[PDB]
């Protein structure tokens, strides 16, 4: 099943995964009745204010310090994937290969210099540490300082900003804190999933706050529903991994509300795909599916990063996304030590992950 | 006409249920998407939230759909919801409404036909589980309102009264009649 098919075709196909949808509440069900005073539909739903089981956070069964290793893995792994994949950004698959942190790429980078993936992630992480919550205006201001003056860049300048992200900061500069836009499907690019790890670290104790912060962080620049929901799905994957679930548990299907292309990723369709059926474009659905695929088809952090980067095309974004998942799965301590050395600002990035990890608020009750 | 002046008659004379809706909806929005909250006045956010309560919905949508009288009070309630909806960013994609229609209504849903409901139309981004009919809806007058709920869990995308849709696809698969609605603005 080709994720680029039309959503009418995908939706008819996806009926086989009706089971992955949470049931309506009693009240949403009434709102879907032809006649709410004369209900027709099953009336077994739970109350609208009640916590559904798919938001019940699994208690962390690994040691806290193992979770900490995985939280550091998620954020440092993002930057690692970023710095390796940039080498092949824009290149045709299999025309060139990368298998070490060598820099180069379109922006002629030194080894270990990361790009817009990590810069945006750092802005997001810093805004959490400052405000103690997702603060979209503060996050945008930090993004503005990165874009306009090179704050939080690996080499002093903003050099690789995505078009959708650029328009959002331009629109925010022009219209102020109440602006939202980039709602059209053209704008369903990578930039919000490639910066996701800090939200998952900060909300590691609350699936519901992960769900609420993940689409919100995306809307800072990207309001396409496929971007928002891809952040929620990745954020859930990171949560399960940071809290110690095996790859099998985390990559099995989860009950959660998702639009059909993200739902099909949740359902595991990539598990059956060959490399030449996996796309690595800047479309958020392609990127997310390729990252999941790269992690499912490798056994260690090193190999997951190299499989993703060597997909070519938007190799940068797929490796940064794979870096988040694989870093959460295998842990900071299993990232190759030579890569940590070359990675620019590696200590600062690991300490931000650690700070987010310890600041993580308690689950709501 | 104030939001409080609009459901005053739907509730006990003491209680100021518009203020209660607004407070809960503000608290939910603060937790779930604080910046979206700043786009809405007290009456906008309280009205949308009220639409999602049982007593609110069953007073509003049956009146707009012609089953009960559409009083000036219910009219101002409607107007506050839509004023709020007009501020939110567009949901541009596909959402679903799982429902069971009387046969003579399903009969009117043919490819090439047009649909326009006087009430609000609730949809959800999630694939629907129940209903003889699954209505896929593409448009972009519909707005995501889950951030006003407690758990942000149901992905409700709300379409305002008198949104017109063309029926652009239809098929029965397993036991279920699928319809495709495209908003015609």
């Amino acid at each position: 099943i080709d994720l680029r098919e039309d959503t009418w075709t995908l939706q008819l196909y996806a009926q086989r995964y009706k089971g992955l949808s949470p049931k309506n509440s009693r009240e949403l069900q009434l709102r879907m009745e032809y006649d709410p005073l004369k209900p027709n539909l099953p009336t077994s739903g739970e109350e609208q204010n009640s916590k559904p089981e798919w938001l019940n956070t699994p208690p962390c069964l690994i040691p806290e310090s193992e979770s900490l290793d995985k939280a550091k893995g998620a954020l440092v792994g993002l930057a690692i994937g970023d710095a390796i994949g940039t080498t092949l950004e824009f290149l045709p698959r299999d025309k060139l290969h990368v298998n070490d942190m060598v820099g180069g790429g379109p922006f002629r980078l030194q080894p270990g210099e990361w790009t817009d993936d990590t810069s945006m992630a750092l802005c997001l992480a810093e805004s959490y540490i400052s405000a103690g919550r997702l603060d979209i205006t503060l996050f945008r201001e930090k993004l503005v300082r990165w874009y306009r003056h090179g704050e939080n860049s690996s080499n002093g300048r903003c050099f690789d900003i995505g078009n959708t992200t650029r328009n959002a900061l331009e629109q925010y500069l022009k219209h102020g804190a109440s602006w939202f836009g980039n709602t059209e499907p053209e704008t369903a690019g990578n930039a919000a999933i490639i910066r996701q790890a800090p939200t998952s670290i900060f909300r590691r104790k609350s699936l519901q706050r992960t769900f609420a912060d993940s689409d919100s962080q995306s809307m800072a620049t990207h309001c396409a529903p496929e971007s928002m929901a891809s952040c929620q799905f990745l954020g859930f994957i990171l949560n399960y991994l940071i809290n110690g679930s095996s790859r099998e548990k985390a990559f099995s299907p989860h009950v959660m509300p998702l639009p059909v292309r993200v739902l099909l990723i949740n359902a595991g369709e990539y598990k059956e795909k060959k490399r030449d059926e996996i796309r690595s474009s800047g479309y958020v659905i392609d990127t997310l599916e390729a990252a999941m695929w790269a992690v499912w088809n490798t056994d260690n952090f090193h190999d997951a990063i190299l499989l993703a980067a060597n997909l070519g095309d938007d190799a940068d974004s797929v490796a940064a996304t794979t870096g988040q998942i694989a870093g959460a799965l295998y842990g900071y301590s299993n990232i190759p030590k030579p890569w940590l050395d070359k990675l620019v600002q590696q200590e600062r990035i690991s300490n931000l992950a650690e700070q987010l990890f310890y600041m993580a608020p308690e689950e709501d009750f | 006409h104030h939001h409080s002046q609009d459901p005053e008659n739907l509730y006990f004379q003491g209680q100021e249920q518009a203020k209660v809706w607004t407070q809960t909806a503000r608290a939910n929005a603060e937790k779930n998407n604080a910046q979206l909250s700043t786009l809405l006045t007290d009456d906008q956010i309280g009205a949308i939230y009220g639409y999602t309560t049982n007593e609110g919905y069953t007073a509003l949508n049956p009146a707009l759909r012609g089953q009960t009288p559409l009083t000036p009070e219910l009219e101002a309630f409607t107007g506050h919801v839509t004023d709020g909806l007009n501020k939110l960013p567009a949901y541009n994609g596909e959402t679903y409404r799982g429902t069971t229609l009387p046969a003579h209504i399903l009969e009117q849903n043919q490819i090439g036909g047009t649909v326009s409901d006087g009430g609000f139309m609730s949809t959800s981004a999630k694939t629907p589980f129940d209903g003889d009919v699954s209505i896929s809806v593409r448009g972009n007058s519909g707005k995501q309102i889950d951030f006003l709920s407690k758990y942000k869990n149901e992905a409700e995308v709300l379409y305002p009264p008198n949104t017109r849709f063309e029926v652009i696809n239809r098929i029965e698969q397993n036991g279920t009649t699928h319809l495709l609605y495209r908003e015609i603005p």
